């Protein structure tokens, strides 16, 4: 998903 | 939101609407009139909040009639038949909890559960509240499964899940309230640090990530609005859009600077043209200035002709004195417009070598947060579960992750070092086979009513298979499980004696040199109380690192903080550790992805449970035997804990509907 | 609905850059060998220009002939009346040149004479002839 990133 | 509108909230429903899973149990009232409706949500937001307030202790539905208002709690069979409802599909009781009613004397129907990951925990944990019996095999020595925790002393660094993503509606929340987890908030600033070893300016920091943004908006818009998601019969990854994007980028610059310079040219040869006629005209005005010269040096008395010569040559040569003043007027107007167009030229490049390495870093976060190659991703749907993204910052778990399923796993048949080898499953029942990790030849046999799998997809893709189902899985799902994507992703834990970083930052980043190592310990967490800072491998460079020693990987570690801190204020570390997920049997990767080729509707497929065909032919339609739970099951919250633990609840009641009936439909 | 602003994405220029499998070098080389083409042809017209500047230097300085402010007088002097009749053969209609040529007349009187000596001066004759040139 794209919610782990920096 | 607050009350109990924040409750529906707090458990993914809309407040004021009837969901799909509520009209299935409930057809008589979603079809009836709107009053009983908004009775009926009332009614469920207000248990839910119940619950919510107080998720230390069972709620019964004594309780909960107990607590409720008129007009609400005059029809008590709705009260019970939502209650009910709620139970069952795990959206109160679930997780760790006093029980109020002591479980019954004897259990009805068994299960087996595959694997004793969170997936498998917490269906198991539901089933046994429905009064199941229930045995979970895991082929590890130790229950969480990719919920992986380092302990040695007092470090404690989590090899797998790390970050609780947001409370704000999240179920991880509950489990916060039962569970003693040490949640910690991670402030978002990241400062990036490139090959030599020295901080990006904020000047360029801030205008590489600005056009990271704007590419991945503009490939958004590459998808949906220019429809560019098949390219050669294969469909488009997020990879080949970015490129296509960057390159369209570059070629704009190119279009700029040829029009900039084709204005240029085209002024240029306008004075070409005006200098020539400027030329032509000094040159007739010197020999017309000559002959008037000749005209005056004839002295009077003179005739009239001669006299009229004098003075026409005088009229001529002021006429052409006249308009070569009015070409040195347009002269000086196209001269200082040429000093116009040199003096401010467009963009010289798009990206130099240094910003594509920032905007790698960039691309290096992307790849970790998918744990996988952009090249991998679906353009269409790699961000398909962005909507239900929870809302509050993210937070760590600062005693480790592990206490969660430890936690769960508390009062359970669980058989470790006890690897599945064959599922079976027939009209009449299943019957799973495992040996022991240890000693290979020690075989067992397990019999029950109902088998759940949640091995990882990395496990249900190898090939040969680790695990036999018999008979054979259908093409349906077979095909779900090669189409979906299951990525990898490492961590290096680093164990000092002192804090050498800045304590107040809780990441920050490492550019690499090369766009094929951008993934390579790219990024640096600062979370736990003890000095451990921890690294990771992403994209690409995670599947490589797999076959690098730990000494070599750490010894990159070391080189990469001695460039940022200072060669001689980065000691040597206590203890290291390395994961390689990929290559671990019992996961065979990190997390799922949405694949280019794979959707949303995949996740669907994987969760669908498996009927077997019958015994005797001619013999009624049987009961599904084999379900499945688990990260990749779940359409709107894969790749996550929470995600994993939703799928659990949700098979545990699709099973007990199945095996225990439904009492609430009516 | 549209791009970020900024980005520049046209339907016509994805499929020309996606057309094959190096389609997307070929379009920025083609761009290359464009610029550098345009780039020395500016330098050779600056060259060209240069040259025809210093062909120009010096101006016109040496051929202005100094300002003959001289008031507009009513009489014509016989002298005055000759050279209007060769300031009509060299002009035709031109009657501001034909001002300046005889200095002390007004555009309006040289339109006056041309009416007044019509017939004394042939000036049917004389415009037909500066016709013929
Ligand atoms: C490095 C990393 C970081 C992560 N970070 C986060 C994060 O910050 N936040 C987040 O929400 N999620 C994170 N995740 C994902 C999250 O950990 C998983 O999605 C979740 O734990 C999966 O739960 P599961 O029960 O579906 O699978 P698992 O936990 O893998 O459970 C499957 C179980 O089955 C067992 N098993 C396998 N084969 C067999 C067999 N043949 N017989 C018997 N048992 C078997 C396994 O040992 C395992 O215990 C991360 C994952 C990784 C790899």
């Amino acid at each position: 998903p794209r919610s782990f990133a920096a | 939101p607050s009350g109990v509108e924040g409750a529906a909230f707090q458990s993914r429903l809309p407040h004021d609407r009837m969901t799909s899973q509520e009209a299935a149990c409930f057809p008589d009232i979603i079809s009836g009139p709107q009053q009983t409706q908004k009775v009926f949500l009332f009614i469920r937001n207000r248990t839910l909040q119940l619950w919510l307030d107080n998720p230390k202790i069972q709620l019964t539905f004594e309780a909960t009639l107990q607590q409720l208002e008129a007009p609400y709690n005059s029809d008590t069979v709705l009260v019970h038949r939502v209650h009910s409802y709620l139970e069952r599909h795990g959206l109160i009781n679930f997780g760790i909890y006093k029980r109020i009613k002591p479980l019954p004397t004897k259990k009805t129907g068994k299960v087996i559960i595959i694997g004793s990951g969170v997936s498998g925990l917490a269906a198991a944990r539901q089933l046994q509240s429905f009064g199941m019996d229930v045995t979970l095999l895991e082929a590890r020595d130790r229950v969480g499964g990719r919920v992986a925790t380092f302990r040695k002393g007092n470090y404690v660094a989590d090899l797998g899940a790390m970050v609780v993503t947001g409370l704000g509606g999240n179920p991880m929340a509950v489990v916060s309230k039962q569970v003693n987890m040490e949640l910690a908030k991670i402030k978002q600033k990241c400062p990036l640090y490139e090959a030599n070893g020295q901080a990006v300016p904020k000047e360029k920091d801030e205008m590489v990530e600005q056009e990271f943004n704007r590419l991945l908006e503009a490939t958004s818009y590459l998808s949906h609005q220019l429809d560019f998601n098949v390219l050669n019969n294969k469909p488009v990854s997020l990879g080949q859009a970015l490129e296509v994007v960057i390159q369209l980028q570059e070629k704009h610059v190119k279009d700029e600077q040829i029009e900039h310079w084709k204005k240029i040219v085209k002024t240029q040869e306008e004075l070409k043209e005006l200098l020539n006629k400027m030329v032509n005209l000094k040159e007739k005005i010197k020999e017309l200035h000559q002959q008037y010269k000749e005209a005056s040096e004839v002295k009077p008395p003179r005739d009239i002709t001669a006299e009229f010569l004098v003075k026409s040559k005088h009229r001529d040569l002021t006429a052409l004195c006249k308009e070569y003043d009015e070409l040195a007027e347009t002269q000086g107007k196209l001269e200082e417009k040429l000093q116009e167009l040199e003096a401010n030229p467009p963009s010289d490049v798009y990206l130099s070598s240094r910003d594509r390495q920032i905007l790698d870093w960039h691309f290096a976060n992307l790849e970790f947060a998918n744990a996988t190659p952009l090249s991998t991703l679906s353009l269409k749907h790699w961000d398909q579960d962005d909507d239900f993204e929870f809302t509050g910052s993210h937070l760590t778990v600062r005693n480790g992750y592990s206490c969660v399923p430890v936690a769960l796993a508390e009062g359970l048949d669980i058989k470790l070092n006890t690897a599945v080898r064959q599922v079976r499953y027939t009209a009449s029942g299943c019957e799973v086979i495992a040996v022991n990790t240890r000693s290979t030849s020690q075989t067992f046999i397990y019999k029950c009513d109902a088998v759940l799998c949640t091995l990882p997809l990395g496990v249900l893709k190898q090939q040969p298979p680790a695990v036999q189902f018999v008979p054979p899985l259908p093409e349906w799902k077979t095909s779900a499980v090669q189409r979906m994507g299951f990525g990898n992703l490492n961590k290096v834990v680093l164990c000092f004696d002192r804090v050498f970083w800045d304590p107040s930052v809780n990441l920050f980043g490492h550019v690499g040199s090369t766009t094929a190592s951008r993934g390579e310990l790219f990024l640096f967490w600062n979370l736990y109380k003890a000095p451990i800072l921890l690294a990771l491998v992403a994209g690409e460079a995670a599947g490589i690192m797999e076959n690098i020693s730990d000494d070599v990987i750490v010894g990159r570690c070391l080189a990469i903080l001695k460039g940022i801190f200072g060669s001689s204020a980065v000691p040597q570390p206590k203890e290291t550790v390395v994961s390689r997920w990929r290559a671990d049997p019992w996961a065979r990767g990190s997390y799922s992805y949405v694949a280019a080729g794979s959707s949303g509707n995949d996740y669907d497929l994987m969760a669908q449970p498996i009927t077997p065909g019958p015994s005797i032919p001619g013999a009624p339609q049987p009961i599904p035997r084999l379900f499945f739970a688990g990260e990749h099951t779940i359409r709107n919250y894969p790749a996550t804990v929470h995600g994993a633990l939703l799928s659990g609840l949700r098979e545990a009641g699709r099973i007990a509907d199945q095996f225990l009936g439904a009492m609430y439909t009516l | 609905r549209k791009p970020p602003k900024g980005m520049f994405l046209s339907q016509e220029d994805v499929e020309a850059v996606s057309a094959n499998a190096t389609a997307a070098t070929t379009v920025l080389r083609q761009l290359d060998m464009e610029l550098v083409s345009v780039k020395r042809q500016i330098q050779n017209i600056k060259q060209t220009n240069s040259a025809l500047k210093e062909k120009l230097d010096g101006g016109i300085e040496p051929y202005r002939l100094p300002e003959v402010i001289q008031k507009c007088n009513a009489r014509w002097t016989t002298e005055e009346q000759l050279l209007a009749v060769q300031a009509i053969r060299k002009y035709g209609r031109d009657f501001q040149a034909i001002s300046d040529v005889i200095g002390n007349k007004s555009v309006v009187q040289v339109k006056n004479f041309f009416v007044n000596y019509r017939r004394r001066f042939n000036i049917d004759e004389v415009l037909q002839e500066w016709e013929a040139e």
